[PDB]
């Protein structure tokens, strides 16, 4: 009964995976403020829905600040934003 | 025209407890409004996909407003916490409603007459301590007054008694004594 209920409400919801993705809540003037990515370092290289790139250059409590690579009208909010997993290399 | 709180509880969360507080107050519904949010508040402890379900900024307000009546159709929450919790997430302020249910569980001690109560001691203790410090404790009440204790053990402050009330505080303890007797010692000549 609380379980199913349980199941119920969240099977509403999408399921996504915030420790390795996350969205976009804000963008303007090439910084990128995303929700999610729970165990993203520093520094470190993203991916956009529209395979832009990104650092990661603030990891706030509430949100990651994020430099976009590139015009960020390709960008809006509410777009899925992957960890690379690495910090950038040349 | 808002009926005055017992307590004055500060912030924006605090707004919204006295508002809740102020409807529930002209209704009859101040013991029924604090079971549910109660019990709402334990719900979300007891399923933290549920709080961070209702913080998560992404998702729209209206899966936020229909997952809050889901699981408060459950509680049978009837008009004042359904309303309250519509505003809710009507603003964005449904990331602190852990915040106004404490909030609101503070004017409602407060309602009651409830002082809190923390004695702090080195080791536990009980029938002949517990007795004498119920006695001891319920002297400083004024009438209309209830007693909120909560024991707390420390080996930092040696022995005695550490105890607080709900603004006054003593440190009747043996660590602190000698600290300012050595300190005494220290500046004597």
């Amino acid at each position: 009964i609380s379980a199913v209920l349980e199941e119920k409400i969240l099977g509403a919801a999408p399921k996504e995976n915030l420790e390795e993705t996350g969205r976009v809540l804000s963008i303007g003037d090439g910084i990128a403020r995303v929700y999610g990515l729970k165990n993203i370092q520093a520094e470190e290289m993203v991916e956009f829905s529209s395979g832009l790139k990104g650092m990661a250059l603030n990891l706030e409590p509430d949100n990651v600040g994020i430099v976009v690579f590139g015009n960020d009208k390709h960008i809006k909010e509410g777009d899925i934003v992957k960890r690379t997993g690495a910090i950038v290399d040349v | 025209q808002l009926v005055k709180a017992p307590i004055q509880v500060f912030g924006i969360e605090g707004r919204y407890a006295t508002a809740l507080y102020s409807a529930a107050v002209k209704q009859k519904k101040l013991e029924a409004v604090e079971k549910d949010l109660v019990q709402l508040n334990a719900s979300l402890k007891k399923f933290p996909r549920l709080g961070e379900l209702l913080k998560n900024p992404t998702l729209s307000r209206q899966l936020k407003k229909d997952a809050i009546g889901s699981m408060l159709k459950e509680q049978k929450a009837v008009d004042l916490t359904s309303n309250f919790l519509d505003l809710l997430t009507e603003n964005n302020r449904l990331k602190m409603v852990d915040g106004v249910i404490n909030a609101f569980k503070t004017i409602m001690a407060a309602h009651r007459g409830e002082v809190i109560c923390e004695v702090t001691s080195a080791k536990p203790l009980d029938e002949a301590a517990r007795k004498d410090l119920e006695v001891a404790l319920k002297g400083f009440l004024k009438p209309g007054q209830n007693i909120k204790l909560t024991l707390k053990t420390d080996p930092a402050i040696i022995g005695g008694l550490v105890v607080s009330i709900g603004d006054r505080f003593v440190d009747m303890s043996i660590g602190t004594k000698i600290k300012r007797y050595t300190a005494a010692l220290k500046t004597a000549v």
